């Protein structure tokens, strides 16, 4: 639903980066490789968990009550 | 249900002691302690230090089954030598060890920059 | 001064790269563990729940507040509530925080563990405080509201350890390594045509003398030397990480000479 | 005619037809309420028909969670209906 | 206090028996349960 607050793996916290991730993207036009090198997640657990991350929070928001 | 509580690992239940000291009959000068509630963390340390001290006939440690918190270690040494002792030995041996390496950690942590 | 000796390369307040020298491979492997499971910390290990009309589950919720990185750099002036002689818990042994959010705005209202706010007293310990690293002091990200939405807590955090529960980990990670140039030959290299071509030469085989082609195997050697790397998470300075593994790891083969000695 | 049922607390008369599962989680409509936690064979819908014949609904054996929603409707025919959602 | 919820407008109802199940203007036969004040405590494992 939303950003896993740790990397399952490891425990890295990766709760934090999500918006920024986001960010680095849009407003930046990184690419996600780039984008997440640059947000210090450097071994591939860390990374799979953001690059795969589905925000689907954002889709239940979008519901009245 | 089934799970037993993760404290169970470090935490000693009733009934139980730290260390189940026994007299190893198929071998003289041996003993096999049982630890509770610890792990290859203990063991493989203990074990390995103790294989360092040359009065040490045999040393050797295994958990029997993952599920549960406990080791056991088997200590033979030469005749007039209390493998207890051994054990004692070893420990304070080791606990020295980390003792000098913690300042050597604490002295190379000021140097840094940052 | 004589015995396992530190040499630190890089530092920084999240991870120490260290290489560790004149050492049994136990001794740099047990310490190794330690840091992963045995370094106490605080963490919020209690959640009631008065009001969520978020998109969550309290169970849900309840659990990612559980792995917020919670400040711990004064834990051993805390006690575990199961030694602590109070009814449940008190301010000897925990530390209570609050979480009220109202989605008040029409665009998605975000909730961070900056929001947390403790309500118990620390007595003069640095302990509690929500770990933050990211450039906008918000935190890890906890929930997100709609318009309308609430969310009414009361944590409870208490001091615990890795074994128990992966959020009382200090820890992030533990690069760990030996003969990067294998040397003692502890491992057997797969490969198609080459070896040496095919496998990458790691960090460490720089800080280290490759082998001479006609020198025989040297059958004496141990392993000493091993090039580690300890990652903090945040509920403890990095330095401390090492610092204090050595620490309980020490606290415990002496847990262990009292007992043959009270024994 | 003159035969319905309906949800309420039963506490046993003249048929004391119940079940072990307790039924103190049970609300005097008859429902347990959301956030109450549930699980053993614990008393999840109270209904009776009539003294009082036991005909309650008591959460599965094996499981346990928490009420997540209790809707209360109707059908077409008028009928009063019951869902409650365990979590 | 409040007993029900409305499927819909959230206006928080609550009648007796005999009242059917409908709500004040938004005849929604629907209504939930709401939430008991009896605090769950949870595990934050
Ligand atoms: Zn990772
Ligand atoms: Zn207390
Ligand atoms: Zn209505």
């Amino acid at each position: 639903m939303i950003v896993p607050v740790r990397c399952f793996s490891c425990g890295k916290v990766v709760g934090d980066k999500w918006e920024s991730y986001l960010n680095l993207l849009q407003e930046d036009e990184l690419d996600e490789g780039t984008a997440l090198s640059r947000l210090g997640l450097k071994r591939y657990c860390c990374r799979r968990m953001i690059l795969t991350h589905v925000d689907l929070i954002e889709k239940f928001l979008r519901y009245n009550p | 249900m089934n799970a037993p509580d993760r404290f169970e690992l470090f935490l000693l239940g009733e009934g139980e002691s730290k260390l189940k000291i026994d007299p190893d009959t198929k071998a003289p000068n041996a003993v096999v302690i049982t630890f509770e509630k610890e792990d290859h963390t203990l063991g493989n340390l203990i074990r390995a230090e103790l294989l360092n001290d040359r009065k040490v006939l045999f040393a050797a440690y295994k958990v029997e089954h993952p599920f549960f918190a406990r080791f056991k270690l088997r200590i033979q040494t030469t005749e007039g030598y209390d493998p207890k002792d051994a054990l004692k030995n070893a420990c304070n041996s080791i606990i020295n060890k980390l003792g000098a390496l913690k300042t050597n950690f604490e002295t190379e942590w000021n140097l840094q920059t940052l | 001064e004589e015995g396992p000796q530190v040499k630190i390369r890089e530092a920084s307040k999240d991870n120490v790269d260290f290489i560790l020298s004149n050492v049994d491979l136990a001794m740099a492997n047990s310490l190794r563990r330690v840091m992963i499971a045995e370094i106490p910390t605080l963490a919020i290990d209690s959640v009631e729940v008065e009001t969520n009309t978020t998109v969550l589950a309290d169970e849900f919720i309840a659990h990612r507040l559980g792995l917020i990185p919670l400040q711990s750099m004064d834990i051993e002036q805390l006690e575990y509530s199961r030694d602590c002689f109070c009814e449940d818990h008190c301010d000897k042994c925990s530390v209570v925080l609050t979480l009220q959010a109202f989605g008040e705005s029409e665009s998605t209202t975000n909730v961070y563990s900056k929001d947390l706010v403790i309500v118990s007293n620390l007595m003069g310990r640095n302990i509690g405080h929500p770990i933050i690293q990211d450039k906008e002091g918000n935190g890890v990200l906890i929930c997100k509201l709609r318009k309308g939405q609430e969310l009414k807590l009361t944590c409870v955090a208490k001091k615990g350890i890795a074994k128990e529960h992966a959020k009382w980990g200090p820890a992030a990670a533990i690069e760990f390594e030996y003969d990067p140039w294998n040397k003692l030959k502890h491992t057997d290299y797969w490969y198609e045509q080459d070896s040496a071509k095919e496998w990458p030469q790691s960090k460490n085989c720089e800080y280290e003398d490759p082998p001479n082609e006609g020198d025989p195997f040297d059958y004496k050697a141990q392993a000493d030397t091993f090039y580690m790397n300890v990652e903090s998470v945040g509920s403890i300075p990095v330095d401390q990480v090492v610092v204090r593994g050595i620490d309980t790891l020490q606290k415990k083969v002496a847990s262990i000479l009292l007992a043959l000695t009270q024994m | 005619m003159s035969i319905t049922e309906t949800f309420e607390k039963p506490q046993r008369t003249n048929t004391l037809r119940m079940k072990h599962g307790t039924y103190d989680k049970l609300d005097d409509d008859g429902l347990i309420a959301p956030g109450v936690r549930v699980s053993g064979e614990d008393v999840i819908i109270g209904k009776t028909t009539p003294s009082k014949r036991d005909a309650s609904t008591p959460l599965r054996s094996t499981e346990n969670g928490i009420v997540d929603q209790v809707l209360v409707t109707t059908n077409q025919d008028g009928l009063k209906f019951v869902k409650v959602r365990v979590r | 206090t409040l007993k029900y919820i409305c499927a819909e407008c959230s206006s928080k109802l609550s009648l007796s028996r005999t009242d059917a199940v409908r709500c004040k203007d938004c005849g929604h036969r629907i209504l939930l349960k709401a939430r008991t004040k009896r605090l769950v405590q949870f595990e934050a494992r």
